[PDB]
RNA sequence: UCCUCCUAAAGAGUAACGGAGGAGCACGAAGGUUGGCUAAUCCUGGUCGGACAUCAGGAGGUUAGUGCAAUGGCAUAAGCC
RNA sequence: CCAGGGCUACACACGUGCUACAAUGGCGCAUACAAAGAGAAGCGACCUCGCGAGAGCAAGCGGACCUCAUAAAGUGCGUCGUAGUCCGGAUUGGAGUCUGCAACUCGACUCCAUGAAGUCGGAAUCGCUAGUAAUCGUGGAUCAGAAUGCCACGGUGAAUAC
């Protein structure tokens, strides 16, 4: 590389507010804790919930005995 | 780094595994990471163009080149040579840490992900994805607020399919609806 | 200061800033901060992490930004394939629920162009 | 809307001859003047041809309509352009 | 007045109020050298981005380029840095 | 005579009003001051549940006695600190209560979510000389339901007339 033109390049360690660390090498300037991260995670884990497209029959038939 | 480990125990043996293969030169590796901004709008303020080069060097590891103006055309009213992009090639060693940042603590917060394409393939083992908000790399202060200034990243590997690199991609704990 | 839909203005109180998040209004961000139990004084500004992540689970239970703008772009979507009144007016860009339409409704249908 | 202590509408007729089709199993358009009253599950697989004033439109019940009234698939004010 | 093509009849030359186009300049770098590099056009993917700017890959071989008209030429590049 | 639709449509133009564009304000909490009314297939306490619209049981009252009905601005405490903002409440989606055979065309209200134009309005023009203008709330007729209109009642209450 160029020596003098890229800035700092540091090793800061994150921890997720799930609770996992991770040591890795980035430029913001400290140890930033993410809301979520790709562990414990909605869609990484499998929690997406898509909506039921129409439950019309179950809602009705609910409604009235 | 460490997923550049990761590759060379699970990502090769299960890609031994996945198609039959005599050599170790079969199995595709990605070569390169690049990074684009399409700014465009260079031929109208100029200041843009280098705090747009210098998200890029933020949310990159190296600094950015400034890519000129090839081909003239009045529809878009530019001219030859007018600085009007920006690119980062990062291969190697970067090219992994930025592999892992993107995995790890980029792509958990691109709002509302449904699953991103995998019909985004090139035909020779490239991925593309357009970012529509530079956001979701966490290292901007968030305090400066220029404008949007999305991204896209173009990941290019040495496979000769869309399964191939898409299977690579899909060993590296990738999403994938 | 950084939650799943975007960030908080850190400066504002606390049910103040919280209603900026889509899909939560002042009562029911009044819900948030009853069940993490904090004031409506504190700012976000003072906000350390162990209240942030109590806000978080309690703004993750309920329902957030994302997925509800998917819930009603499908709805309204499915009300459209469905062949009904307000499917109809909402293809049109009529207001539905029978307003005046000789004068008024603007909104709906946009300013007074031609 | 309806309340939901008193339940759904329909018309007695309706509700016989929808009873009377779905037990014989002859699904030709039936007729009727009674845009008021709500669907029900019994109702799938059946084309009905519903009163708007002028004519009967018909219409195919399918799986989601079944909350809605009759009446929301027969439009009655024809409107196609001032120009 | 000068330049390029054709008539010009396979050396040069060769006319008409014959058929076609251009010049009266530019550049201290657009010159010299060393080192490097190879086009145009389509196809696919990709934020704003669109027929068409930027990016990545693929076909294809000079159909591109030459400070300026035409002929000859150019890859050892006379093209580009 | 009967069933359904229409009078409620909608590129557009006008009149009359309500509401906002905010700090002389918004919001939360606490607290004070009236008048005129209306009421029998009606008016509905108190009590149980509901965030609620309400529902359930349900005494009193043909009314100076019961019932709607709690008047709100005001007064006091804190925040908001000049932003399309804790201003605005339009539109839309979901969940609901009530009345009536029936709430889709087309009712009103509650609740949750979203937060549109709007920073005092060109050429013009209107009303008003005192408990008046301006601002604030209540009530009644019509009525199964459905007022921002109409008709009243009152609370704070000016400027100017050379």
């Amino acid at each position: 590389m160029k020596k003098d033109i890229h800035p700092k390049y540091e090793e800061i360690t994150a921890s997720c507010s799930c609770g996992n660390v991770m040591k890795i090498r980035s430029t913001v300037g400290h140890d930033l804790n993410l809301d979520v991260c790709s562990k414990c995670h909605p869609f990484f884990t499998g929690k997406q919930r898509d909506v039921a497209t129409g439950g019309r029959v179950d809602r009705f038939n609910k409604r009235f005995n | 780094a460490k997923l550049h480990d990761y590759y060379k125990d699970e990502v090769v043996k299960k890609l031994m595994t996945e198609f039959n293969y005599n050599s170790v030169m079969q199995v595709p590796r990605v070569e390169k990471i690049t990074l684009n901004m399409g700014v465009g709008e260079a031929i109208a303020d100029k200041k843009l163009l280098d705090n747009a080069a210098a998200d890029l060097a933020a949310i990159s590891g190296q600094k950015p080149l400034i890519t000129k103006a090839r081909k003239s055309v009045a529809g878009f009213k530019i001219r030859q040579g007018y600085p009007i992009g920006c690119k980062v090639t990062l291969r190697g060693e970067r090219m992994w840490e930025f592999f892992e940042r993107l995995i790890t603590i980029a792509v958990p917060r691109i709002r509302d992900f449904r699953g991103l394409s995998a019909k985004s393939f090139d035909g020779r083992g490239n991925y593309s994805m357009g970012v529509r908000e530079q956001i979701i790399f966490p290292e901007i202060d968030y305090d400066k607020v220029d404008r949007v200034r999305g991204l896209d990243i173009t990941i290019t590997t040495t496979a000769k399919s869309d399964e191939e690199g898409r299977a690579l991609l899909a060993a590296f704990d990738f999403p994938f609806r | 200061a950084r939650i799943a839909g975007i960030n908080i203005p850190d400066h504002k109180h606390a049910v103040i800033a919280l209603t900026s998040i889509y899909g939560v209004g002042k009562t029911r961000s009044k819900a948030i901060l009853a069940a993490a139990g904090i004031a409506e004084d504190v700012k976000i500004s003072e906000l350390s992490e162990g209240q942030i992540d109590t806000l978080r689970d309690e703004v993750a239970k309920f329902v957030v930004e994302g997925d509800l703008r998917r819930e009603i772009s499908m709805s309204i979507k499915r009300l459209m394939d469905l062949g009904c009144y307000r499917g109809l007016r909402h293809r049109r860009g009529l207001p539905v629920r029978g307003q005046r339409t000789k004068t008024n409704a603007r909104t709906r249908k946009g300013p007074r162009k031609p | 809307p309806r309340s939901l202590k008193k339940g759904p509408f329909i018309d007695l007729h309706l509700l016989k001859k929808v009873e009377k089709a779905v037990e014989s199993g002859d699904k030709k358009p039936l007729r009727t003047w009674s845009r008021r009253s709500t669907i029900f599950p019994n109702m799938i697989g059946l084309t009905i041809a519903v009163h708007n004033g002028r004519q009967h439109v018909p219409v195919f019940v399918t799986d989601e309509m079944v909350g809605h009234k009759l009446g929301e698939f027969a439009p009655t004010r024809t409107y196609r352009g001032h120009a």
